[PDB]
C-alpha cells in the first residue's frame, strides 16, 4: 500500500551534435536478483540492486552504436548485447570468476537489429531486427538466419519453452514453434509494442499471450490464434507489459508517465510512481519459495526506466487489516484474499474475491468485505458446528471509507472528518461531522438499530455515538491525538493510548488519570473480570490487575485479545493462544482476605491443588459458602 | 524406523521368480515363473483380533496357477481400479485377466500378440484407463481399457523404459543408450531433460547421451507436477552409480544420492514418505543382496540383508505400506517394517498421535482420552519432534526461512504455553520432569520450565536478575562449564567438532550425553559440570537410564543389546547378549525390572532373568506398577468412521508376580496373602488387597491393609462406615466411595427410601441428577425452587 | 479357457476389437484423518456484472 523511493541514479552526460544519447531503454533483472543492469548510448550498466552504487564500471567502446535490448538467461550466466551496429553480441557471466563478465559468441544480421529474447528452458536466442530474424543454439554454434518482410518490434518466449511470439509495428501477431513455422497469425491496424506471457500455474496450467496494442487496449490470444473476448480498454496507451512471479499482478506502464499495478483479471489496485515522462521499462524482482516455507511475502520491489535518463527502484509494501470478535479471525491474506482462522483448530476458510478488499469487518456470525465499489455480507449457520456462508445481500453503491465497519441492520462508514449510517439497501441514512479526523472507532453491544460507539478525534476529545440520538455526546477530553481506545466488560474504565505510544486509563464515573504507562504498542481488557489489562510493548507483555506489581513474560509479540485464562499474541500476520496461571493474583487477594474476588478469580480453570488450598484457606477463616 | 524378516512362501516348482506386483485394495500378490508359472494368491494377516491365532492363519487362501504359457514371464502389472491384471512373455505375447465371481477361477479376456518384436515396458495410467506398450523397435501403441487403440506411433530412437505423469497428460521416455525424453500424450516431442547426476563418468564434451544404461525411473503418483515449492517426487537412477531426485521435471537443480550398489530396482511408498531400492552390493568383499530405504529427501535411513548371498529383484510395496514382498531367486521374502509414527503418551491417559497427510508437509495431531473417549484435533505445518511428560508435551517444530525451531508446551487439551525458539538443529530431544534438552551435532541446550519444587517457572515476580527459568546452550567438544543465557542472534553455531553426539538421556538430577566414537559424558543438574567420562565399545542408537541412576541400556547401531553399570570413572558390562532388540524400557517404579521387545516378542526381565515371550503387534506405552500398556496404532490409521474404544486398542500386560498374587488371593485364605505380600509391601498390592477385603465385606483385613499402606482419609473412611446398622447402605456408600454412584443410586432403590438418594446426590454437587430426580416425584416446591437456584447459580459461575 | 480370444488394440489384419467390461469399479476410501484436510474450503465470489 505504501511505495517508497530506495535509490536513484541519474546519467546527465547528455551529448549533443551525436547520435548518442542518454536515454536508457531496458533493464534487465537477475533471477536472484542480487545483481541488475542498464543499457545507455554505447554503454552499459551493472547495479546492486540493494544499494546503488556500480559493482563493475561503465564498458565503452564495444558497440560502435547504442544498445537496444538487454537481457539475462533465467539463470544468471548469460548476456545479449544487441547494437544498431547490425550486430548481437553473448557473453559468458559469472559472479565469482575474476573476469565477471566477457564476449563469448558474436553475430551479425543484414540490418539493425531491434528486439531479442530468450529460451526460458533450452537457453536459446532469438533476435529479431528489420528485414531478418535469427535463431542461435549454443551446442551447435550455427545460427539460423531467415528474411521477413516487416521489421519485428517485440518477441517473448513463453514459459514451456515450446512457442513463440512476435509482433510487428504493420499490425501483425506471429505465434510460431520451436521450429519457426506460421503456427498462427493475427492482423491488427495498429502497431505492437509490448507482449508477454501468463506464468505456468497450477490453478490455470494454460498459457495465454498478452499484447498491449496502440488503440488503448489489452489482447489476451489463445495458442490457436483465437481471441478470448476481453480486449479491455485503457485511457493511455500501453507501452510495456511485465507478469509477477506466480501470475499475480501485472506491472503496466506508457502514457501518462505512470507505473500502474493490476491484477491478472484487469483490476487496478494502486500505480507506482510518475516519472514526469515516458517510463521505457520497467520490471519485478523475481522471488523464490523454498519447500513449505512460511512467509507473508508482502515486500515487492520494482525498477523504473525513464525517458530522462533516470533509472529508478521502488518498494512497495502492504499493510495489515484484520478484524476479531470472537472464535474468529478474519485477515486479509495476500492481496484480493480473505482467510478466516479458528483459534482452536487452527483450521482455515479462504474466501477469494477478485478486486481489491480494503476494510473486513466481522459481526455476530456475519462477515463485511469492502471490495472497490462493491459491499458484500456473509452469514452462518450457527447449529453446525463449522462454518457455512452464503450471501444474503449485495451493495453495488460506491462508499469510500478508511474505516468501515457492520452493526444489527446497519453499516458505518468513517471518511474524512465525518460519519456515515448506510442502511443495508444501500441509501444513506444519517451523518455526523466532526472537528478533525476520526482515528479510531469502537463498537459496543446493544440493540439493534441502537448501538453506540465510541469515537477518537485528531485533537483527541472523546465522544460517544448513538444511532437514532444524531447528537454526539461528549465523553471526555484528550490533548494528545488517539490511537486505539478499549472498553471495560462493565464499561467502568477506558484505556486511551496517544500517539507517543503512552497509554492512559480513565475513570469513567469520576474523569481521573489513574494509571499511565510509557512505551505501550498494544493493550486489553479481560471480559469476564473486567479488572485484568494486558498491555504489550515491543518485546515484553505485561498484565496488571487492581492495585498488583505487574506481571512480565517475555512473550515475544503483539496482544490482541483477552479472553477468559487466554491472551492472543500475534505475529507479523499468525497469532496463536497462551494459557496465564491466576496462583500469583490468587494468593495476593489471600493475603488481604478478600475471598469472593479470590474464588472469582480461581473460578478462570485453576488447577485442582488450588482449588483445595482455597478451600482450606476459606474453611479456616470462617467462610463456608465458600 | 526398523525392519525385519517374516515368512518365507517356498518355490512353486524349483523356479526363479523375477516378478511380484502387490494389489493395493485387495490382497493379490502375483509371481512370475520360469515356465509360464504365474500364480496369484492371499497374504496372511499382520494382526488377528487381540492375541496370536490358535491356527496360526497358515492358509493360502487362493494359490491358484494360471499357465497358458511356454516360455518364460516378466513383466506381471496390476490394474487397481479394476480387477485386470496384465501380463507378458518374451515372445511378445500380451495377456490381459479378469477375475469372475466363480471358485477363484481367473481366465483370458485379452489374447494379444504381436510377432517378430520384443516386449520391453508395459505401463498403465495412474486414472487405469490408458495402457502404454512399447518395443526395442521404437513403435509406441496406446490402448483404452475397452480396446480401441488411442494411437500407433512409430518412433527412430529406440526405448527403453516408460513413465506416466501423475495427471497422465504426458509421458517419459528412456532409450537403452541412457537418456531421458518428455513426449505429450499425442506423441509429440516437448524436450530433453539433462543429468547432474552421473559426474565424472559420462563424456566431458557431452552430458544429453552419455554410455551408461538407465536401470529405473520413478514418478510418485498424486504428487503436484505445476509447482516448484514441493518434496521431490521423480527418481532416476542408472545401473550401478548416483540417483538423481527432482521436484519437477523441469527443475535444474537435482538431489544427489550416490550408493555403492547395482541398481535394479526403485519403488516408492504408497504414502511417499520414503522410497526403497534393491539390487547387489559388493562392499561385502562378495555379491550380497540388499535393499536400501533413503527418504524423501535422502539419507539412508536402513539396510535390509537377506541371509542368502545372491540377486534382490522386484519390491513390492503393501497397500498400507507396512510390509514389502521382495522375490529373491525362488522364494518371495516378506519385509515387516516399523515406522517412527511419531507418538506420546501422558500420564493423564491422553494419546497424541501424529498423521501425515498426502501433501507430505503439513501433519495433524490427534489428543484421544482412553478414559472419557475424547477426540480433540490440531493441524500442525512442520514437525520435527514430539515428546511427552506427566502432564505436559513438548512440540519441536521447524519455521522455513528463517532457520530457526520452534519448542512449545501443550497441556492435554492441546493450549501452548511458553513458546520458546531456538537456532539449533533439533538432532535428539529429550524431556525430564523440570527440563527439556535438545541436541544438535554439536551443541547442547538446555531449557528449565519447572522450579525446584512443583510449580511453573513462567510467572514470577521477586527478583530483578533471572533465577529460575534460565535457558542455557554450550559446546560438547570444549567450554565445559555452563554458558549464560543466550539469544537467537547473539549465540553462535558456526563452529563444528570432530566428534559428534548420537544420542542423549536425562533424569530427575542426571543428564547424559552420547558419542559417536563411544564415549558418555555425565552432566549434574543443579549447576552443569562434566564428572565422568564412560567408554563403550560401539555407538549408541537409543540408550535408557534406570530410576535412582544405578544401570543403563545400551542399544548399538546394529540392534545388539547390553546392561552398562555406571560408576565414577569406570565401565562394567553386565553379560546379557539378547541380539537384535529393537525397543528397551526401564520401570519408573521397580529400580530393577525393565521390558524389552525384540523382533515382535516382548520380555520382562529381572535381574538377568527374562521371562517367556508374548507376541504384540503393538507399541509399549508406559511400564507401571507390574503393568505394560500397549497402543494399537497401526488400526488407529486405519479407523472406518472415526470412532475410537479403548477395549479395542488399548491393552494391558500384567507381570507374573501380580498374577500369581491374584491366583492366591481368589484362591487362598486371608493370613497367608497378608504374610505373602509383607515381604513384597508394594502399594499396588496393598490397595489391590484393601480392595478385595472390602468387596468381601471384611473391615479387619482392610484396616490392616489402610494402617499398612499409611492412608489417614482410609482409615477415617472406614471409622464412619463401621458405625452402620443395616446391609445394604454400607455396600452402597462403598461403591460410592470408589468410583461409582450409579451403582449407589440403584442399591438405594433396591433399599427404597428415596431420600437419602437425593441427599447424596446434593451432597456430591452434582445438581442437574437432583433437579431430575425431584421433577414429577414428589412435588416438593422449597426443595425444587432450591435445587433450581443452586443449578441457575452453577450455570452462571 | 481364452473365454474371448481376440487380438485388441489393432494388432491384427482385420478388425477384431474386443468388449471388456467395465461395471465392478474397485475405489479406495479416503482417511478421516486424510478427510479433514479439507477443512480449507474455497469460496469464489459472486461475479454478475
Amino acid at each position: 500500500m505504501k511505495c517508497s523511493e530506495l535509490w536513484t541514479e541519474i546519467i546527465p552526460k547528455n551529448d549533443p551534435n551525436s547520435n548518442i544519447t542518454n536515454q536508457v531503454w531496458s533493464c534487465s533483472f537477475n533471477n536472484d536478483g542480487s545483481i541488475l543492469l542498464a543499457c545507455v548510448g554505447d554503454a552499459i550498466l551493472v547495479y546492486d540492486s540493494f544499494t546503488g552504487n556500480l559493482v563493475n564500471k561503465a564498458i565503452r567502446g564495444g558497440q560502435k552504436e547504442q544498445i537496444n535490448c538487454i537481457k539475462f538467461s533465467k539463470d544468471g550466466k548469460r548476456f545479449a548485447t544487441a547494437s544498431n551496429d547490425k550486430t548481437v553480441w553473448v557473453w559468458s557471466f559469472d559472479v565469482n570468476k575474476n573476469p565477471k563478465l566477457a564476449p563469448e559468441v558474436k553475430y551479425s544480421h543484414t540490418d539493425k537489429v531491434l528486439c531479442l529474447a530468450f529460451n526460458p528452458l533450452t537457453h536459446q536466442i532469438f533476435s529479431g531486427g528489420a528485414q531478418d530474424y535469427a535463431l542461435w543454439t549454443p551446442d551447435q554454434q550455427s545460427i539460423e538466419k531467415s528474411k521477413f518482410k516487416d521489421k519485428i518490434i517485440t518477441c517473448a518466449w513463453s514459459w514451456d519453452g515450446l512457442y513463440l511470439g512476435f509482433g510487428t509495428m504493420g499490425g501483425i501477431i506471429g505465434i510460431r514453434n520451436r521450429a519457426l513455422e506460421q503456427l498462427a497469425e493475427i492482423q491488427r491496424s495498429f502497431p505492437i509494442w509490448c507482449m508477454d506471457w501468463t506464468p505456468i500455474t497450477p490453478d490455470y496450467q494454460n498459457s495465454v499471450l498478452v499484447v498491449g496494442v496502440w488503440e488503448q487496449s489489452i489482447a489476451h490470444y489463445n495458442i490457436q490464434g483465437q481471441q478470448l473476448g476481453s480486449d479491455k480498454k485503457l485511457t493511455y496507451d500501453p507501452i510495456d507489459i511485465n507478469f509477477s512471479t506466480q501470475g499475480e499482478f501485472l506491472l503496466v506502464s506508457g502514457t501518462n508517465n505512470k507505473c500502474t499495478l493490476y491484477t491478472r483479471e484487469g483490476g487496478f489496485l494502486i500505480d507506482v510512481a510518475t516519472k514526469n515522462d515516458w517510463v521505457w521499462n520497467n520490471k519485478l524482482k523475481p522471488v523464490i519459495k523454498e519447500a513449505g516455507s512460511v512467509a507473508v511475502q508482502d515486500q515487492l520491489h520494482v525498477a523504473l526506466t525513464t525517458n530522462d535518463g533516470e533509472i529508478s527502484m521502488f518498494k512497495i509494501q502492504q499493510l495489515t487489516v484484520h478484524a476479531l470478535e470472537g472464535d474468529k479471525y478474519a485477515y486479509r491474506d495476500n492481496l484480493t484474499d480473505i482467510v478466516v482462522q479458528s483459534m482452536s483448530s487452527n483450521q482455515r476458510i479462504r474466501l477469494k474475491c477478485k478486486e481489491l478488499v480494503k476494510n473486513i469487518s466481522i459481526y455476530k456470525d456475519k462477515l463485511a468485505a469492502h471490495l472497490t465499489e462493491r459491499i458484500l455480507i456473509y452469514g452462518t449457520s450457527s447449529e453446525d458446528s463449522q462454518m457455512k456462508y452464503k450471501l444474503h445481500k449485495r451493495i453495488v453503491k460506491k462508499v469510500e471509507a478508511h474505516i468501515l465497519e457492520i452493526v444489527s441492520n446497519h453499516l458505518i462508514a468513517c471518511v474524512k472528518n465525518k460519519v456515515q449510517l448506510y442502511q443495508l439497501s444501500g441509501d444513506l441514512e444519517k451523518e455526523w461531522v466532526f472537528d478533525s479526523r476520526v482515528n479510531c472507532i469502537k463498537i459496543i453491544g446493544g440493540m439493534p438499530n441502537k448501538e453506540g460507539a465510541y469515537v477518537g478525534l485528531k485533537n483527541g476529545q472523546i465522544f460517544k455515538i448513538f444511532v437514532d440520538n444524531s447528537f454526539p455526546i461528549p465523553i471526555l477530553n484528550h490533548n494528545i491525538s488517539i490511537k486505539n481506545i478499549d472498553a471495560s466488560q462493565k464499561r467502568k474504565r477506558l484505556a486511551v493510548v496517544d500517539k507517543n505510544s503512552n497509554l492512559t486509563v480513565y475513570d469513567l464515573s469520576n474523569k481521573e488519570q489513574v494509571f499511565q504507562e510509557m512505551n505501550i504498542v498494544s493493550c486489553a481488557f479481560n471480559n469476564n473480570f473486567d479488572d485484568l489489562l494486558a498491555f504489550s510493548s515491543t518485546d515484553t507483555t505485561f498484565i496488571r490487575c487492581s492495585n498488583h506489581p505487574p506481571l512480565s513474560q517475555k512473550i515475544s509479540g503483539q496482544v490482541v485479545g483477552f479472553k477468559a485464562n487466554k491472551l492472543f499474541v500475534l505475529n507479523d500476520n499468525v497469532m496463536s493462544t497462551i494459557d496465564v496461571s491466576m496462583t500469583q493474583t490468587m494468593i495476593k487477594y489471600l493475603e488481604r482476605k478478600e475471598f469472593q474476588s479470590a474464588y472469582e478469580i480461581s473460578l478462570l480453570g485453576v488447577t485442582d491443588q488450588d482449588f483445595l488450598y482455597l478451600g482450606n484457606e476459606a474453611l479456616i477463616a470462617t467462610q463456608f459458602a465458600i | 524406523m526398523f525392519v525385519f524378516l517374516s515368512k518365507k512362501i517356498g518355490m512353486p516348482n524349483n523356479a526363479k521368480i523375477e516378478a511380484v506386483c502387490w494389489n493395493k485394495e485387495q490382497g493379490w500378490i502375483a509371481a512370475g515363473g520360469e515356465k509360464g508359472i504365474l500364480k496369484v494368491l492371499k497374504i496372511e494377516d499382520q494382526r488377528q483380533k487381540d492375541g496370536s491365532n490358535p491356527t496360526t492363519t497358515g492358509q493360502l487362501l487362493v494359490n491358484n496357477t494360471l499357465e497358458y504359457h511356454t516360455s518364460n514371464v516378466y513383466l506381471v502389472t496390476w490394474n487397481d481400479r479394476y480387477r485386470k491384471l496384465t501380463s507378458v512373455e518374451e515372445n511378445g505375447i500380451i495377456v490381459v485377466w479378469a477375475y469372475f465371481r466363480e471358485l477363484q477361477l481367473w481366465k483370458e479376456e485379452m489374447i494379444n500378440d504381436r510377432k517378430k518384436s520384443v516386449v520391453r515396458d508395459l505401463k498403465w495410467s495412474p486414472d487405469g484407463q490408458k495402457v502404454c506398450i512399447a518395443y526395442e523397435d521404437g513403435a509406441v501403441i496406446v490402448g483404452s481399457v475397452e480396446g480401441s487403440p488411442l494411437w500407433r506411433k512409430e518412433f527412430p530412437h529406440k526405448l527403453a523404459l516408460i513413465e506416466w505423469s501423475p495427471d497422465s497428460k504426458m509421458m517419459i521416455f528412456g532409450t537403452p543408450e541412457g537418456e531421458v525424453r518428455v513426449y505429450d500424450s499425442q506423441g509429440m516431442e516437448m524436450q530433453r531433460l539433462k543429468i547432474h547426476c552421473l559426474q565424472k563418468l559420462i563424456d566431458p564434451s557431452k552430458s544429453f547421451s552419455p554410455d551408461l544404461p538407465l536401470a529405473a525411473i520413478d514418478w510418485f503418483p498424486q504428487a503436484k507436477m505445476y509447482t516448484d515449492d514441493t518434496p521431490p517426487g521423480l527418481c532416476i537412477a542408472y545401473q550401478c552409480g548416483r540417483v538423481q531426485l527432482m521436484k519437477n521435471e523441469k527443475d535444474d537443480e537435482p538431489v544427489l544420492i550416490d550408493t555403492m550398489m547395482k541398481i535394479f530396482t526403485v519403488k516408492w511408498n504408497p504414502s511417499g514418505s520414503m522410497f526403497a531400492i534393491s539390487g547387489t552390493q559388493d562392499e561385502n568383499g562378495e555379491l550380497k543382496g540388499v535393499v536400501q530405504f533413503y527418504s524423501n529427501a535422502g539419507h539412508h535411513l536402513k539396510t535390509l540383508r537377506v541371509p542368502g548371498s545372491d540377486r534382490v529383484t522386484g519390491v513390492s510395496w503393501e497397500g498400507s505400506g507396512l510390509r514389502i514382498a521382495m522375490a529373491v531367486n525362488q522364494a518371495i521374502f516378506f519385509a515387516n517394517i516399523k515406522p517412527d509414527h511419531k507418538w506420546a503418551y501422558m500420564s493423564d491417559g491422553t494419546l497424541a498421535f501424529a498423521y501425515q497427510k498426502i501433501d507430505r508437509v503439513e501433519y495433524t495431531i490427534i489428543f484421544w482420552d482412553t478414559i472419557n473417549n475424547k477426540k480433540n484435533l490440531k493441524f500442525v505445518k512442520n514437525l520435527c519432534c514430539l515428546r511427552a511428560s506427566g502432564d505436559l508435551c513438548c512440540i519441536v517444530t521447524e519455521l522455513i526461512g528463517y532457520d530457526l525451531w520452534q519448542i512449545d508446551l501443550c497441556n492435554s487439551i492441546g493450549s501452548p504455553i511458553d513458546s520458546k525458539q531456538i537456532n539449533i538443529y533439533p538432532n535428539a530431544v529429550t524431556m525430564t520432569k523440570t527440563h527439556i534438552i535438545v541436541c544438535s551435532q554439536d551443541h547442547v541446550y538446555a531449557w528449565q520450565y519447572k522450579n525446584q519444587v512443583e510449580r511453573l517457572t513462567t510467572f514470577e515476580q521477586q527478583t530483578g536478575l533471572r533465577r529460575v527459568g534460565r535457558e542455557q546452550a554450550w559446546f560438547i567438544d570444549k567450554e565445559n562449564d555452563s554458558n549464560n543465557q543466550y539469544d537467537k542472534d547473539t549465540y553462535d553455531v558456526e563452529p563444528q567438532s570432530e566428534d559428534v553426539i548420537c544420542t542423549v538421556a536425562a533424569n530427575e538430577n542426571f543428564l547424559l550425553v552420547a558419542r559417536i566414537s563411544g564415549t558418555i559424558n555425565v552432566y549434574t543438574f543443579p549447576h552443569i559440570s562434566l564428572e565422568n567420562k564412560l567408554h563403550i565399545q560401539t555407538r549408541p542408537s537409543q540408550m535408557s537410564l534406570n530410576k535412582d541412576a544405578t544401570r543403563l541400556a545400551i542399544i548399538d547401531h546394529n540392534g545388539n543389546l547390553n546392561i552398562l553399570k555406571i560408576t565414577p570413572q569406570g565401565d562394567e558390562l553386565l553379560p546379557f547378549e539378547k541380539k537384535e532388540c529393537w525397543f528397551v524400557k526401564y520401570s519408573d517404579d521397580i529400580p530393577e525390572s525393565f521390558v524389552f521387545m525384540e523382533r515382535s516378542r516382548m520380555y520382562i526381565v529381572n535381574d538377568q532373568t527374562p521371562e517367556e515371550p508374548i507376541i504384540t503387534e503393538g507399541y509399549i506405552c508406559q511400564y507401571k506398577d507390574f503393568q505394560v500398556k500397549i497402543v494399537y496404532l497401526d488400526d488407529i490409521m486405519k479407523s472406518p468412521d472415526g470412532v475410537l474404544r479403548k477395549e479395542e486398542l488399548t491393552l494391558e500386560i500384567e507381570a507374573n508376580i501380580l498374577k500369581d498374587i491374584k491366583d492366591q488371593l481368589y484362591k487362598k485364605s486371608m493370613q497367608e496373602m497378608f504374610i505373602v505380600i509383607k515381604q513384597h509391601d508394594n502399594d499396588c498390592l496393598w490397595r489391590v488387597y484393601a480392595k478385595k477385603a472390602l468387596e468381601d465385606n471384611d473391615f479387619d483385613s482392610a484396616e490392616n491393609a489402610f494402617v499398612q499402606c499409611k492412608d489417614y482419609a482410609s482409615l477415617k473412611f472406614l471409622q464412619r462406615v463401621r458405625e452402620l446398622d443395616d446391609r445394604e447402605r454400607q455396600r452402597a456408600e462403598i461403591q460410592c466411595y470408589f468410583n461409582k454412584v450409579e451403582e449407589a443410586e440403584e442399591i438405594y432403590n433396591k433399599i427404597e427410601r428415596r431420600d437419602l438418594s437425593i441427599q447424596m446426590r446434593m451432597k456430591l454437587g452434582d445438581w442437574a441428577q437432583v433437579v431430575d430426580q425431584i421433577r414429577e416425584g414428589t412435588g416438593q416446591d422449597v426443595e425444587l425452587q432450591k435445587a433450581r437456584l443452586e443449578l441457575g447459580n452453577y450455570y452462571a459461575e | 479357457m481364452a473365454a474371448k480370444g481376440k487380438q485388441g488394440w489393432g494388432f491384427g489384419g482385420k478388425d477384431q476389437n474386443v468388449k471388456i467390461d467395465t461395471s465392478q469399479q474397485d475405489q479406495k476410501k479416503q482417511n478421516i484423518w486424510e478427510q479433514n484436510n479439507e477443512d480449507l474450503i474455497f469460496v469464489p465470489d459472486l461475479t454478475q456484472e
